[PDB]
């Protein structure tokens, strides 16, 4: 079967750092581009970072120079490693190649929520 | 009016086989549903990598790489895209469950790119590897990636290719899984 299970969310006040997962079965990572998603719900997903198969990265403007996408072809896994982090960060984050996101295949997530506590 | 030269670019043109039987059995809110998606997907994926898309027209869809902001890795950079490309365009079924197979020609070497304010796609680019790249999507096949050997010759070492069964062309297959 053909998975990703994102994990590593949780709650974190501002200016916090989280760093989540996504690990693939199925799919062979280096072959293939992994982004991740933001549902906060004022929206559907947008992306927030992309890892090319190449290693080339980019970020929407709103989280560059605060996150960084990474991959581990080991593990088959990639990483998103949060800093800085915002009340506008809170969502639900999930991960997905190109094919998974037009397809509507996508995994549980992995929950971040930025407040007091 | 005013004209930039580069040296080094790479250029793909995509376009949708079949599409006059496509449009001509598909009601036209669902033809533009369709579209819609397909194109929201490539533009996201566009910028996902990172690239420029410079045309659209009807069913083509021209992508560049190393324009306007050079790189060096301007042709591997654009097959990795490409098959991204390809791979979206094999899982996004119409209501019907049929993919939307596509012709792809993808081509390097040096482009002259300007700015026609007055229009849409106000970044023109034009010269060689368009004009190659153009002759790839042409004679392709459907559902691959034709190439050139310019374009061999940067993606080998990375890349799988297949040589086509006077011009020399290649189909790319994907990105090797360990050299
Ligand atoms: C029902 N659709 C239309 C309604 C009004 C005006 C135009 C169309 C339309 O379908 O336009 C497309 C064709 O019908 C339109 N077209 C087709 N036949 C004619 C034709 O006889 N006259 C005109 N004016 N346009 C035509 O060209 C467009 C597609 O060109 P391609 O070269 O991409 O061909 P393809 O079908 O994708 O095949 P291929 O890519 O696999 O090779
Ligand atoms: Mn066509
Ligand atoms: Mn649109
Ligand atoms: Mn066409």
């Amino acid at each position: 079967q053909w998975q990703l299970v994102e994990s590593g969310g949780g709650l974190v006040q501002a200016g916090g750092s989280l760093r989540l997962s996504c690990t693939a079965s199925g799919i062979i990572l280096s072959i293939n581009s992994m982004g991740w998603y933001r549902q906060t719900a004022g929206n559907e997903r947008e992306w927030v970072a992309f890892s090319t198969a190449g290693g080339s990265t980019t970020y929407a403007d709103s989280v560059k120079g605060r996150f960084t996408i990474s991959r581990d072809n080991a593990k088959n896994t990639v990483y998103l490693q949060m800093n800085s982090l915002k009340p506008e960060d809170t969502a639900v984050y999930y991960c997905n190649t190109p094919a998974g996101r037009v397809g509507g295949t996508w995994g549980q997530g992995t929950p971040v929520t930025v407040s007091s506590h | 009016i005013i004209a930039d030269k580069y040296d080094e670019a790479s250029v793909l043109f995509a376009d949708i086989v079949g599409f006059t039987e496509r449009a001509s059995s598909t009601a036209p809110a669902d033809l533009v549903r369709f579209l819609d998606r397909l194109y929201s997907a490539f533009d996201e994926l566009v910028d996902q990598h990172g690239l420029e898309k410079i045309k659209v027209s009807g069913d083509s869809y021209m992508v560049v790489s190393g324009v306007p902001r050079p790189r060096p890795d301007h042709t591997q950079a654009l097959a990795d895209f490409a098959l991204d490309m390809t791979n979206v365009a094999a899982q996004l079924k119409d209501p019907r469950g049929n993919p939307v197979p596509l012709r792809v020609g993808l081509a390097t070497g040096p482009v002259v790119a300007g700015v026609v304010g007055s229009r849409r796609f106000f970044y023109d680019v034009w010269g060689d590897a368009v004009n190659v790249a153009s002759r790839m999507e042409s004679t392709d096949s459907v559902g691959q990636i034709q190439v050139p050997d310019e374009v061999y010759e940067r993606l080998k070492d990375d890349f799988v290719l297949r040589e086509r069964g006077v011009m020399r062309t290649w189909y790319l297959i994907g990105r090797k899984v360990a050299a």
